[PDB]
RNA sequence: GGAGGUAUGACAA
RNA sequence: GCCUAAGGUGGGAUAGAUGAUUGGGGUGAAGUCGUAACAAGGUAGCCGUAUCGGAAGGUGCGGCUGGAUCACCUCCU
RNA sequence: CGCGGUGCAUUAGCUAGUUGGUGAGGUAACGGCUCACCAAGGCCACGAUGCAUAGCCGACCUGAGAGGGUGAUCGGCCACACUGGGACUGAGACACGGCCCAGACUCCUACGGGAGGCAGCAGUAGGGAAUCUUCGGCAAUGGACGAAAGUCUGACCGAGCAACGCCGCGUGAGUGAAGAAGGUUUUCGGAUCGUAAAACUCUGUUGUUAGAGAAGAACAAGGACGUUAGUAACUGAACGUCCCCUGACGGUAUCUAACCAGAAAGCCACGGCUAACUACGUGCCAGCAGCCGCGGUAAUACGUAGGUGGCAAGCGUUGUCCGGAUUUAUUGGGCGUAAAGCGAGCGCAGGCGGUUUCUUAAGUCUGAUGUGAAAGCCCCCGGCUCAACCGGGGAGGGUCAUUGGAAACUGGGAGACUUGAGUGCAGAAGAGGAGAGUGGAAUUCCAUGUGUAGCGGUGAAAUGCGUAGAUAUAUGGAGGAACACCAGUGGCGAAGGCGGCUCUCUGGUCUGUAACUGACGCUGAGGCUCGAAAGCGUGGGGAGCAAACAGGAUUAGAUACCCUGGUAGUCCACGCCGUAAACGAUGAGUGCUAAGUGUUGGAGGGUUUCCGCCCUUCAGUGCUGCAGCAAACGCAUUAAGCACUCCGCCUGGGGAGUACGACCGCAAGGUUGAAACUCAAAGGAAUUGACGGGGGCCCGCACAAGCGGUGGAGCAUGUGGUUUAAUUCGAAGCAACG
């Protein structure tokens, strides 16, 4: 463009949204709207407990929750680890994160947080997945 | 139509240097006899005679060139234009090249070049940059 | 030589 | 007595939710029907428009080459 | 009061004490601040109004910077204190812990009526992923009151809780094996964990035990004297010098001595990116994953172990911001084919604009002064044992103001100029446009002779037409549409487009000349006009052609391609529509940058008896081709090269040119134009192959030309299938099946 044409309709930018656009969101139960609160994560319970397929190229039965968070709203996310407790309306804790086989899931579920308990014979990596030192 | 005289004088000078062209003409202008003078005694051109005409006069310059016919200009850029005029302060006045090259800078002491102008210590419009 | 015009076919490997 | 918060009535404006039902859209390791496009893709394709047909699409009118092949004159190396 | 710092017109109209005036009143004060009158203005595409969001700043994070993001703590300003309104008191409040009223809520009543407001410090409930003790003290500093002692101060000093952050120090040091045991792994030799451990000698930062003990205090008050001013004299006031007087923290920091390595490390990662690799276990499972991707029975990618790498009282995960991202490009990108030039013009505003004299000086440059608080980053300099941190002295920071300068450039003013642009004069060509006529060829139909069984059509056919006389042929008549040859990368037009001829009206362009004007120019959002074909409306026309449609074929089916018919439409008038691979898929203007060769319209000169040839040149139109450019293809004075001006437009693919809103349209639709959600690709050019119901050139019992067979019969044999206790296993298109 000109100089004059930038002065005249200038330069914008694109903008970006989020990856995990269920966590920032706040509900205020009072006014009944939803709050643009970041938050690194959110409780809910889970609605289904279930299993999933992936995507062509992978082939598994993939364990998530649906999940309808403190700000009502309905999630998919998913249940990292081999083996866990959760059932329908059990209280867990979600983080950011996609997993890349499931379309639908955006979330994973915290390990050895609130509900969920960490994973049964975990050795290395045991933060992740939630699980004290042996 | 044509709106940069100057911006016109340079790339007629680019052009034909680009070609090694001997001499090239251009219709006269105090400011392009300024710049032709700077070109001249900072050696890179090799001369410059004026023709006194019926419409506005014409500058006739004579392009250099080394042993081997090198170029000793290699390029040369309209900083201020029409459409966005470049002021520089005293402190702002570039460098071309590290000093290797020239800016040609218009100021109330006159068209004269980066050396000049930030040892009298003054500002001015970059007309071009010469290397 | 060059140029404008006038029926169907798993999936991975 | 004037001003006046709140309250009441009235007709509009505006924002979200929800609604029998409805519309196209996206998705979905191995469904049905055809084979429209890619080779001249077996009727060259595409563009706009109209019209028809289960469906891709067909057909008309004008346009484009982003046109395969053989056959011409101009041009030019 | 000037200036400055958010989004949306898919928000353009808003305003009526509103704009101004005249008086009056009111205020600390000017003022529509209020009022009565008299006018009607004010604002707004330089974004009014509306909507949404937001306290602002010093600063903080990031970045090479330009910038982007943020506005905790600290300081400044503002605003608010249960929600709404009001005034009182006062220098100051429309007043967090004041009043009044109303409201919602909690609470107390004897039912008549009363009370209350933590967004003060703690604390509780609730919300939440998530943020503290219902602590000590007023000693310090600051604040209120008092003459003062002093009282009050949840300001503030302290302490507590949390790795929440930053900084510092540890969890030992030295010597120590061709290298113990054990783990892991082996090619069973050895490797590796590993100088690591052990052992021996040391250390006490820490820890424990005892002891020693700060600064932070200056004071005020009071007790002594003294000096000034004043006074008759005083007490006292102001000041000066001595004595005296006070620690919440707290027995805190700190220091010293003794004692023991004794109590004091993890977390993540190790397929590539990316520093770090092997074993088992598992076998598209279980699981991993930021992206690419791992896992399908020999996975450095899943889980464990041993090693290893990174960082370390932390380490990782998630969330958020900046970077990398030139991915909105001012710095610093693009639009022929990858996303991107509006279909084309005419033009308001705006942006930009030839040469020159004087002048001005708004922009620009520069000097001085003022100011841009403190704290903070940065720079010096000191203090804490170091650092963090603290203190001192600077610097920096403004498109700041005031004032003095400069004057090239941009701008303003007064002149001058002729090259750009236009006018005049003289010429040139043209399917440029509009209107009204008109010509021949051909098709069809119609009439009439001649004439006789076909005609027409396809790959092959049939439908169809014809003995009610076809087609063909001859002579005529009617009507519609299109204009053979000329005809040509020829011409004209802004584009769409314009092709017989004649006339009338009419636009533009090109070439000379240089009489005239004297920058009058270029571009041009918004607006306006034009805009193929199809389509729409009204009224005409209708030969040929032909969506639809009918019939005949083809075919597995054919709502197609083919055939025979055929309506709208194609034509005209008028009015709509406003879209096209509306294309050179290349916006317009200007200047500059090798050559060669065609051609259309001009001009000039040198020859030629003319005709014409030769050269120079202007404007088109083509081809070829340097420099340069380009991802390549290619472009190349008709640029996609080198430059400047203005406009349009682009920012991964899909969802979408869709939805909603709006405008336009008779309608069809057009113009404007998202998001959720989804993918890790989509794409351009070129390359090597393969392929083609592409082309060219060849070969082989490949076909053709022949001879004899197989497929039929019986039987042999192999195979399939079936059967079986077993009918052993293998081979399966050519290339398994004597
Ligand atoms: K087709
Ligand atoms: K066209
Ligand atoms: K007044
Ligand atoms: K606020
Ligand atoms: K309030
Ligand atoms: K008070
Ligand atoms: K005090
Ligand atoms: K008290
Ligand atoms: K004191
Ligand atoms: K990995
Ligand atoms: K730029
Ligand atoms: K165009
Ligand atoms: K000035
Ligand atoms: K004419
Ligand atoms: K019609
Ligand atoms: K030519
Ligand atoms: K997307
Ligand atoms: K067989
Ligand atoms: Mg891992
Ligand atoms: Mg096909
Ligand atoms: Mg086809
Ligand atoms: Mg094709
Ligand atoms: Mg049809
Ligand atoms: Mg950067
Ligand atoms: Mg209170
Ligand atoms: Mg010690
Ligand atoms: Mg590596
Ligand atoms: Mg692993
Ligand atoms: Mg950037
Ligand atoms: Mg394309
Ligand atoms: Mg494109
Ligand atoms: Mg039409
Ligand atoms: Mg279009
Ligand atoms: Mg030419
Ligand atoms: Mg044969
Ligand atoms: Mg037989
Ligand atoms: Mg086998």
């Amino acid at each position: 463009p000109t100089i004059n044409q930038l002065v005249r309709k200038p330069r914008k930018s694109k903008v970006e949204k989020s990856d995990s656009p269920a966590l920032n969101k706040g509900y205020n139960s009072f006014k009944k709207t939803q709050t643009n609160v970041n938050s690194p994560q959110k409780r809910g319970v889970c609605t289904r407990v279930g299993t999933m397929t992936p995507k062509k190229p992978n082939s598994a039965l993939r364990k998530y929750a649906r999940v309808r968070l403190s700000n009502l709203i309905e999630v998919t996310a998913y249940i990292p680890g081999i083996g866990h407790n959760l059932q329908e309306h059990s209280v867990v804790l979600l983080r950011g994160g996609r997993v890349k086989d499931l379309p639908g899931v955006r979330y994973h579920i915290v390990r050895g947080a609130l509900d969920t308990a960490g994973v049964n014979d975990r050795k290395q990596s045991r933060s992740k997945y939630g699980t004290k030192r042996p | 139509v044509m709106t940069d005289p100057i911006a016109d004088f340079l790339t007629r000078i680019r052009n034909a240097n680009m070609v090694k062209h001997e001499t090239l003409e251009v219709p006269a202008s105090k400011i392009k006899r300024d710049i032709a003078e700077i070109l001249k005694r900072e050696g890179f051109i090799r001369d410059v005679e004026y023709i006194e005409d019926d419409k506005q006069g014409v500058i006739r310059v004579f392009l250099k060139y080394g042993k081997n016919e090198e170029r000793v200009i290699t390029n040369l850029k309209r900083i201020s234009k029409p459409g966005l005029r470049a002021y520089v302060k005293a402190d702002e006045v570039p460098k071309v090249l590290n000093g290797l090259g020239i800016a040609i800078i218009s100021t109330s002491e006159g068209v004269i070049t980066d050396k000049e102008a930030r040892a009298k210590n003054i500002g001015g419009e970059v007309i071009a940059y010469v290397w």
